[PDB]
C-alpha cells in the first residue's frame, strides 16, 4: 500500500458487509447456474419449475433450510459441532475482498477492494489453511468415526495440495517483486499478462486448486459413492448450508484469483472497464470449472497424493529455481516469455500423439 | 478398523451390507452379508398357475427380465413337451437381446458413476429409453412385461416396433462406440481400474463365478454357445473376452457384447416373415377370443385355463439360459397340478457373489465401490 | 403357552395383562398385533400375542377403538411393553372369519401361523 | 466325454439312474459313498459346482426314498483346459430325522454360500463348511421357509365394505394331490403331456 | 492415455451445443403407445349394454387377486348386459393390483380392459381401492384428479396423448395424435 | 418454527418448502430403477441428500423385506424433522402381488406414509404426480375422498417415541 489510499473504517466496514452478501447471492446463482450448465451438458434440461427461469428456487431451497430443524447430535462434542461450520464460512468469506477490480477511486469515490494490506498472497495462504481446520475439526467434533475418516482423507489431500500453491506462487512474485495484488496486476498491465511469463507455475496452481474440492479429485470426498467426505453428513438446518456455502465461495475465489494473479484480471490490454472483464474472467474459468466438474472422474487420493506430492509440488520448486536464476541474474524478463511459451510447446505436444 | 457399510449407504448399490474388516486405505476382507430383499418366490410360485408365475418370472432380475421369461417358459414348455413357433422364437430372442441392451446399458451407467463421474449415465440413459419404449410398444409394458408364454408369446408385433427398432439399431453402432470412445482410452480410470479387482479363472471355477465376468478373466463360456437353445445355434455370433480380469476389461467386454448384441438384433430383424405366434395345442394355449360368442369347447377351454389352468405331467426339468448376469434357469418340480410343486431359480448373482470377499481383498477403499459396480449384480436375483 | 382375558372388554383385559407380566424383562421378547383390516385404525380391534421366547401369551380381540375405552386400552397396553423394554413389535392381519377360530387353535399352530404373516411396526401407532 | 464315464461307473456299483426325455439326466448317490465319491467327481475333472438345490417332497403325490432331497450340478467347463461340456445332476436324499451331509467346500467354493442357502430355507445343515450362519431369512426368522410345512404367510387382500379375499380360499389352481372341484380328476388334469 | 481426457470433453461440448433432448411432464404431455397397461375399464355394446356379464375370471387369472366380483342377475324389464348376469361389485385394489392384464385376457366379454391413465397417486390406502363406478368407458380422469377438479371445478386433463385407442377399448375417448 | 403461525409467514416458508420438497430416495427393487428414470425428468427435486439428513421426502421404492424394516425405520428416525414419506408401488403400498412370509404388506406399519403410488412399477410420471401431490400437499392444499383436507406432514402424526 505504497501507491494507494485509505477508506475510512465505516467504508472498510460498509464494503466488507457488501461483499459478504454480494458472495452469498453469489454462491446461491451460481448453483443454479452450475445445476442447469452441467443440465446442457449431459443433453437434459435443468429446473424451470418454480421459476420464473427456474430462479426462485434458491428462495424455496432456502426457505426449507431455515425451518428446517437444526440438528445438534449427541455423541457429537456439543461446543466443537456447533463452532465448526462456524469457522469453515468466515476464513471462507474473508479474503476475496484483497481482490482488486478496478483501478483507485473507481468504486464510486473510494476502492474497489475491501482491504489491500502490503503482504497479500500470504493472507490467503493463511485463510486457506484455516477453512481445513474446519473440515478435520467437524469431523471430529460430529464424532462418528465414518465422517472422520474422510475428513482425515480429506484433510491430508487438501493440506497435500495447500503445500502445492506456495511452491506454486514463488515463480510470478519474483518477477512483480511484490506481495501485493495491485502490484503484481500493475506489473500485467506493463509487462503483461503473467502466464506468459510463468506458464508451469500457472499449471500447478490452478491444478493445486483440483485439490480444494474443486473436483476431478473428490476424494476430497463427498461422501458419495465412497468412505464418505466428513464434517457434513451430520448437519441438517442451516450448518449443513454453511459448510456448502464455504466450499463454493471457495470455488469462485479460485475462480477469481487464477486471472487476478497470472492473467490480467480487470487490466485487460484493451477497452479496460473496470468491473466487467473480471466478472467476466471469473465467468470463464467458472464454466471451464464446470465442465470440469462434470466430465472428468476421481482420483482416489492415493493417487492425487501422488500426483500431487510426487508430481506438481517438485515441478513448482523447480520452475521457481528457474524463474530465481534468472531474476537474480536480471538478465532480461523475455527469457522467461520464452521459457514458459515453450514450456507449454511441450506440455501440450505431449498428449496429441 | 472393521468398518460397516450399510445396507442402502453410503452408494454401497443396491441394498447390500458389507463387513469390510479393514485397517488403513486397502481391503483385509469383506464379510458380505444378503437376505436385505428376500421376496420368497420360490414359496409363492409354488402357489400361482404356470401361467400366473409368467407375472412373477420377470420380477427377479428385473433388468435382464426376459432372461426369466425365457428360461422358465423353456423349461416348463420342455416339461409339457409344447412346441414354440419360429417367429415367436425369433421375437424371443429380439427380446430378450434388447432387453440385454437395455440391462447393460444400465450396468455400465452405474458403474461410470459409482467411482468415477456422472456424465455417461444419460447417454446410456437415452438408448435404454428407446429400448423401453420399444418394450412399451410391443408388450404394453416398461419391465416386468408378461409376454412371453408356455405356447409363445402373448401377442404379435405391432406395425410401429420394426421402424423403431430400426432407428435404434441405427445409432447404437455409433453410439456404443461413443461409450467406448470415452472409457477404452481411459484417462484417469486405466489408472484406477486397470490394477484392481484380481480374477484368476481357477478360483471363479472354484467359486463358480458363471456371469460374464467369467470371460473378463479368460475362461470361454457362453450359454447361447456352449449349451444353445432358442436358435442362438444359427446366429453370426461374436463372444468378446477379456485378458486378465480387472476392473477395466470385464467393464469393456460388456461395451463389445453390446454391439455383437445389435448385430443379432439386426441378424434376426432380417430372418422375420409372417405367421402364428404360439402352441395351438389348447391344453397349453387358451382360444382365440373371437370364436367364444360360437363354440361350447371354446368357452369350456377358456374357463378352464382362465381358472384353473393346466396340469403338466409329472416330472423334474431344468433348461439353461444366458442372461447379461449369466447362468439362469428355472428347476421345475411338477406334480402334475395346475401349479409347480417346486420352482428353484438358478441365480446367477447369487453364486457369482461367492468372489467378493476374494475380489476385493487386499483394493483400495474408494476402489472397492468401484469393484462393485465392475461385478455387475442385480440384488433381485441374488436375495430373491 | 397360557390364554389370558376375553373377547371384546377393554378394561378387564388390561388389568389382567398388567396382573400377569410382572417384573419380567422384555429385551428379548417379540410383540404380534393381531388385527383385522390394513387400512382403517379408526374402527380397529386388536388381539395380542407374546412371544417371551421362555413362554407364550394369548390374548383374544379385546382392544381398541371398535370397543368402548378401548383406544386407551391399546394405548396404555403399547407404553407397558414399551417401559419393560420390548422392542420389536408386529402387526399381524387375518380375516375376520379367521379371529375367532384363530385363537381356538392349538398353542404351536397358532404361534407359527402367527410368526409367518406378522409385519414389523412402529410401537408408534398404537399410541 | 466324462459324463460317460460317470454312467458306466455309477451301474456298476449300483447306483440308480433317473431320464426324462427332456433332455435332463440324474444320478442318486448314497449317503455314505456321497462325499468321498464326490471327492473323485472334482478330481474326475469337475471345474464347475453349479447349484445346490434343496427340495422337499412332503407333499409330492408320490411317496419318494427320504423327505428332502439335494441337487448338486457337476461342470467342466467347455472353454477351458480340455472342457467336454459334460454337465450332470448328482442327486443325494436325506432323512427328515437327520439333515447332516458333507460339503464339497473344500472341492469346490462354490459349496459355500449355496449349502448355507440350502441350510436357511431347508434344515439341512452341511458338515465341514466354513461358516454355516442363516443366510436370506430374517435373523429372527425361526424355522425354514421353504419346506413345505412352513406357511407361505398370505394376509387377505382387501377392498371395500366387510369384503375379503382369502387367497388360498380363492384358489382356481389345483396342485398334485388337489382333488379338484368334481368327484375326481382323470385326464390332462391328472398331468398332461403333447407328443411333439 | 492422456488424449482422452481431451476428446472427452470435446463430445460433452458437442452435446451442449445440441440443445433438445426431453419431455416436460404435465406440462407437455407424455406420449404412450397403443397397448399400455393403464386403469381399468369396464366397457359397453353398440346397445350401451355392458359388457361385463360379470363372471369374475377376471378374478381367477389375477396373480396378485386383486379382483372382487359379487354377481348379480339381470332384470328382464330394465337390463345392464347381455346374458342373465351381470357385475354387482367390481372392485380392484390398485395397491395390490400389479398390472398384468391377465383380467382383461381372461375376460371373456371383453369386459375388462385395461387403460391408459397413470396419475393415480393419492393420499389414503382405501381411496385407492376403485370400484365399477371409477372405471366405466364415459368416466374422464383418476381420483384425485376428478377430485381436484371439482374441488376447483377446474376441468381434468390427462397428462397423456396417444396416436389411437385400441378396438377393444372401443367407446373411451381419449386424447390423440392429432386425430384432433 | 415448524413453518407456522403467520398467514404471510407459514404459506410463504410451505412454498419454500413444497418446491423445495429433497427426496431422500430408499431403493428396493426394480421400483428404484423407476425412480432413476424420474432422476431425468426433474426440476424441484433430484439434488439429493444420499444422505438421509439433508431432506424431507422420503421415498420407499420396492418390496420392503420384514427383516429390512427395522432399517428403513431408523432411516426416517435419522432424518430431521419436517420430513414427508411417499411409498412408491404395489409391494410397498400393499402386500403386492407376493403375499407372504417375506414382505411388509403395508409399508405404513413402520413409516407414516404421506402419499402412495399404485403400479408395478409406476411409471415415472407418476411419482411426478405424487411429488406434486406431496407439493401440493405441504401447502395445505389436498384432499381424501371423504372431504378432508390432509395435513402437510404425516408423521407429525405418529407418537415417535
Ligand atoms: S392387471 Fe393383473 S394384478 Fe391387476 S387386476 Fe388384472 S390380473 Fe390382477
Ligand atoms: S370384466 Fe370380464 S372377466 Fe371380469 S366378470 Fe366382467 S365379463 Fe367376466
Ligand atoms: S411394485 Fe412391481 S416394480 Fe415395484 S418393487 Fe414390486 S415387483 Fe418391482
Amino acid at each position: 500500500t505504497w501507491s494507494y489510499p485509505v477508506d475510512p473504517y465505516w467504508m472498510v466496514a460498509l464494503k466488507a458487509l457488501l461483499v459478504v452478501v454480494g458472495l452469498l447471492t453469489a454462491f446461491a446463482f451460481m448453483t443454479l447456474i452450475e445445476r442447469r450448465l452441467l443440465a446442457r451438458f449431459q443433453v437434459r434440461m435443468g429446473p424451470n419449475r418454480v421459476g420464473p427461469f427456474g430462479l426462485l428456487q434458491p428462495l424455496a431451497d432456502a426457505i426449507k433450510s431455515i425451518f428446517k430443524e437444526d440438528i445438534v447430535v449427541a455423541q457429537a462434542d456439543r461446543f466443537l459441532f456447533v463452532l465448526a461450520p462456524l469457522i469453515s464460512v468466515v476464513f471462507a468469506l474473508l479474503a476475496f475482498g484483497l481482490i482488486p477490480f478496478g483501478p483507485p477511486g473507481s468504486f464510486f469515490g473510494y476502492q474497489p477492494w475491501v482491504i489491500n494490506l502490503d503482504l497479500g498472497i500470504l493472507y490467503l495462504f493463511a485463510v486457506s489453511e484455516l477453512a481445513v481446520y474446519g473440515i478435520f475439526l467437524s469431523g471430529w467434533a460430529s464424532g462418528s468415526k465414518y465422517s472422520l475418516l474422510g475428513s482425515l482423507r480429506s484433510s491430508a489431500s487438501l493440506i497435500s495440495y495447500e503445500l502445492g500453491l506456495g511452491l506454486a506462487l514463488l515463480a510470478p512474485v519474483l518477477l512483480v517483486g511484490s506481495l501485493n495484488l495491485n502490484d503484481i496486476v500493475n506489473w500485467q498491465k506493463e509487462h503483461g499478462w503473467l502466464f506468459l511469463y510463468a506458464f508451469p507455475a500457472f499449471l500447478v496452481y490452478l491444478i493445486a486448486s483440483m485439490a480444494e474440492a474443486a473436483r476431478t479429485p473428490f476424494d476430497l470426498p463427498e461422501a458419495e459413492q465412497e468412505l464418505v467426505g466428513g464434517y457434513h453428513t451430520e448437519y441438517s438446518s442451516i450448518k449443513w448450508a454453511l459448510f456448502q456455502m464455504a466450499e463454493y465461495i471457495h470455488f469462485i475465489t479460485a475462480s477469481a484469483l487464477i486471472p487476478t494473479l497470472f492473467l490480467g484480471g480487470w487490466t485487460m490490454p484493451v477497452l479496460e472497464v473496470p468491473y466487467l472483464w473480471m466478472f467476466l474472467k471469473i465467468a470463464f474459468f467458472l464454466f471451464f470449472f464446470i465442465w470440469i466438474r462434470a466430465t472428468w472422474f476421481r482420483l482416489r487420493y492415493d493417487q492425487l497424493l501422488r500426483f500431487g506430492w510426487g508430481f506438481l509440488f517438485p515441478l513448482a520448486l523447480l520452475w521457481f529455481l528457474v524463474t530465481a536464476l534468472v531474476v537474480a541474474l536480471d538478465l532480461p524478463r523475455t527469457y522467461l516469455l520464452y521459457l514458459s511459451a515453450l514450456s507449454f510447446l511441450v506440455l501440450l505436444g505431449a498428449v496429441l500423439y | 478398523m472393521t468398518l460397516n457399510v450399510g445396507p442402502q449407504h453410503p452408494s454401497t448399490h443396491g441394498v447390500l451390507r458389507l463387513m469390510v474388516t479393514l485397517s488403513g486405505e486397502e481391503v483385509l476382507e469383506v464379510v458380505p452379508h444378503i437376505g436385505y430383499l428376500h421376496t420368497g418366490f420360490e414359496k409363492t410360485m409354488e402357489h400361482r398357475t404356470y401361467l400366473q408365475n409368467i407375472t412373477y418370472t420377470p420380477r427377479m432380475d428385473y433388468l435382464h427380465s426376459f432372461a426369466h421369461d425365457l428360461a422358465y417358459a423353456l423349461a416348463v414348455e420342455k416339461l409339457l413337451g409344447a412346441v414354440v413357433p419360429p417367429r415367436a422364437e425369433t421375437i424371443r430372442v429380439i427380446l430378450n437381446e434388447l432387453s440385454r441392451l437395455a440391462s447393460h446399458l444400465v450396468f455400465l451407467g452405474t458403474g461410470l458413476l459409482d467411482l468415477g463421474a456422472l456424465t455417461p449415465f444419460f447417454y446410456a440413459f437415452r438408448e435404454r429409453e428407446t429400448i423401453l419404449d420399444l418394450f412399451e410398444w410391443v408388450t404394453g409394458q416398461r419391465f416386468h412385461h408378461n409376454y412371453i408364454r408356455i405356447g409363445g408369446v402373448k401377442e404379435d408385433l405391432p406395425e410401429e416396433f420394426v421402424p423403431e427398432l430400426k432407428k435404434l439399431l441405427e445409432v447404437l453402432p455409433h453410439r456404443i462406440d461413443e461409450y467406448e470412445a470415452l472409457f477404452a482410452e481411459s484417462p484417469i480410470f486405466y489408472e484406477r481400474a486397470r490394477g484392481v479387482g484380481v480374477i484368476p479363472p481357477e478360483v471363479a471355477i472354484d467359486l463358480g463365478l458363471t456371469g460374464g465376468s467369467l470371460r473378463a478373466s479368460g475362461v470361454n463360456y457362453d450359454v447361447r454357445k456352449a449349451y444353445p437353445y432358442s436358435g442362438y445355434e444359427t446366429y453370426t455370433f461374436d463372444v468378446p473376452l477379456g485378458e486378465r480380469g480387472d476392473v477395466f476389461d470385464r467393464m469393456l467386454v460388456r461395451i463389445r457384447e453390446m454391439r455383437e448384441s445389435v448385430k443379432i438384433i439386426k441378424q434376426a430383424l432380417e430372418r422375420l416373415e409372417p405367421g402364428p405366434v404360439r402352441d395351438p395345442n389348447p391344453q397349453i394355449t387358451p382360444p382365440p377370443r373371437h370364436l367364444l360368442e360360437t363354440s361350447m369347447e371354446a368357452v369350456i377351454y377358456h374357463f378352464k385355463h382362465y381358472t384353473e389352468g393346466f396340469h403338466p405331467p409329472k416330472g423334474e426339468v431344468y433348461v439353461p439360459t444366458e442372461s447379461a448376469r449369466g447362468e439362469l434357469g428355472y428347476y421345475i418340480v411338477s406334480d402334475g397340478g395346475s401349479m409347480p410343486y417346486r420352482v428353484k431359480v438358478r441365480a446367477p448373482s447369487f453364486v457369482n457373489l461367492q468372489s467378493l470377499p476374494y475380489a476385493c481383498k487386499g483394493e483400495q477403499v474408494p476402489d472397492m465401490v468401484a469393484i462393485i459396480a465392475s461385478l455387475d449384480p442385480v440384488m433381485g436375483d441374488v436375495d430373491r | 403357552m397360557v390364554r389370558v382375558g376375553m373377547r371384546a372388554a377393554p378394561r378387564v383385559s388390561l388389568e389382567a395383562l398388567k396382573a400377569a407380566l410382572g417384573g419380567l424383562k422384555l429385551s428379548e421378547a417379540k410383540v404380534y398385533l393381531i388385527t383385522d383390516w390394513q387400512d382403517k385404525r379408526d374402527q380397529a380391534r386388536y388381539a395380542l400375542l407374546l412371544h417371551t421366547g421362555k413362554k407364550d401369551l394369548l390374548v383374544p380381540d379385546a382392544f381398541g377403538p371398535a370397543f368402548p375405552g378401548g383406544e386407551e386400552a391399546l394405548s396404555e397396553l403399547v407404553g407397558l411393553l414399551l417401559a419393560q423394554g420390548a422392542r420389536r413389535f408386529y402387526e399381524a392381519v387375518v380375516s375376520p372369519g379367521e379371529m375367532t377360530a384363530l385363537l381356538d387353535l392349538p398353542p404351536e399352530e397358532l404361534l407359527k401361523r402367527v410368526m409367518a404373516i406378522a409385519n414389523p411396526t412402529d410401537p408408534g401407532i398404537y399410541l | 466325454m466324462r459324463l460317460e464315464r460317470v454312467l458306466e461307473e455309477a451301474r456298476a456299483k449300483g447306483y440308480p439312474i433317473e431320464d426324462n426325455g427332456l433332455g435332463n439326466l440324474w444320478v442318486v448317490l448314497p449317503r455314505e459313498r456321497f462325499k468321498e465319491e464326490m471327492a473323485h467327481y472334482k478330481a474326475m475333472g469337475f471345474n464347475f459346482l453349479a447349484d445346490i438345490v434343496g427340495l422337499d417332497y412332503l407333499t409330492y403325490p408320490d411317496p419318494r426314498p427320504e423327505r428332502f432331497a439335494v441337487v448338486y450340478e457337476l461342470v467342466s467347463l467347455p472353454g477351458w483346459k480340455d472342457g467336454d461340456g459334460s454337465r450332470f445332476f448328482v442327486r443325494v436324499y436325506v432323512p427328515e430325522e437327520d439333515p447332516r451331509l458333507p460339503t464339497v467346500t473344500d472341492l469346490w467354493g462354490s459349496a459355500n454360500f449355496l449349502e448355507r442357502e440350502v441350510y436357511d430355507l431347508f434344515g439341512i445343515v452341511f458338515e465341514g463348511h466354513p461358516d454355516l450362519r442363516k443366510i436370506l431369512t430374517p435373523e429372527d426368522l425361526e424355522g425354514h421357509p421353504l419346506r413345505k410345512d412352513y406357511p407361505l404367510g398370505e394376509t387377505p387382500t382387501l377392498f371395500r365394505e366387510g369384503r375379503y379375499i382369502i387367497p388360498a380360499e380363492f384358489r382356481a389352481a389345483l396342485t398334485g394331490k388337489d382333488p379338484g372341484l368334481t368327484f375326481y380328476k382323470g385326464g390332462s388334469r391328472k398331468g398332461y403331456r403333447s407328443l411333439w | 492415455t492422456l488424449k482422452a481426457l481431451a476428446q472427452s470433453l470435446g463430445i460433452t461440448l458437442k452435446y451442449l451445443f445440441s440443445k433438445p433432448v426431453t419431455v416436460p411432464y404435465p406440462d407437455a404431455p407424455v406420449a404412450l403407445k397403443p397397448r399400455f397397461h393403464g386403469r381399468h375399464v369396464l366397457t359397453r355394446h353398440p346397445n350401451g349394454l355392458e359388457k361385463c356379464i360379470g363372471c369374475s375370471l377376471c378374478a381367477a387369472a389375477c396373480p396378485a387377486y386383486a379382483i372382487y366380483v359379487e354377481p348379480a342377475e339381470n332384470d328382464p324389464e330394465n337390463p345392464v348386459s347381455a346374458g342373465e348376469r351381470y357385475a354387482k361389485v367390481y372392485e380392484i385394489n390398485m395397491l395390490r393390483c400389479i398390472f398384468c392384464g391377465l383380467c382383461e385376457e381372461a375376460c371373456p366379454t371383453g369386459a375388462i380392459v385395461l387403460g391408459y391413465d397413470f396419475e393415480m397417486a393419492d393420499y389414503e390406502y382405501s381411496d385407492l381401492v376403485y370400484g365399477k363406478e371409477d372405471m366405466l368407458v364415459d368416466v374422464v380422469g383418476t381420483k384425485p384428479q376428478r377430485r381436484e377438479a371439482k374441488r376447483t371445478g377446474k376441468p381434468v386433463k390427462v397428462g397423456y396423448v396417444v396416436p389411437y385407442v385400441r378396438p377393444e377399448l372401443e367407446g373411451f375417448k381419449a386424447p390423440t395424435e392429432g386425430g384432433k | 418454527r415448524e413453518g407456522i403461525l403467520f398467514t404471510t409467514l407459514e404459506k410463504l416458508v410451505a412454498w419454500g418448502r413444497s418446491n423445495s420438497l429433497w427426496p431422500a430416495t430408499f431403493g428396493l427393487a426394480c421400483c428404484a430403477i423407476e425412480m432413476m428414470a424420474s432422476t431425468d425428468a426433474r426440476n424441484d427435486l433430484a439434488r439429493f441428500g444420499a444422505s438421509p439428513r439433508q431432506a424431507d421426502v422420503m421415498i420407499v421404492a420396492g418390496r420392503l423385506s420384514k427383516k429390512m424394516a427395522p432399517v428403513m425405520r431408523r432411516v426416517w428416525e435419522q432424518m430431521p424433522d419436517p420430513k414427508w414419506v411417499i411409498s412408491m408401488g404395489a409391494c410397498a403400498s400393499s402386500g403386492g402381488m407376493f403375499n407372504n412370509y417375506a414382505i411388509v404388506q403395508n409399508v405404513d406399519s413402520v413409516v407414516p406414509v404421506d402419499v402412495y403410488v399404485p403400479g408395478c412399477p409406476p411409471r415415472p410420471e407418476a411419482l411426478i404426480y405424487a411429488v406434486m401431490q406431496l407439493q401440493k400437499k405441504v401447502r395445505g392444499q389436498a384432499y381424501n375422498e371423504r372431504g378432508e383436507r390432509l395435513p402437510p406432514v404425516a408423521a407429525w402424526k405418529r407418537t415417535r417415541g
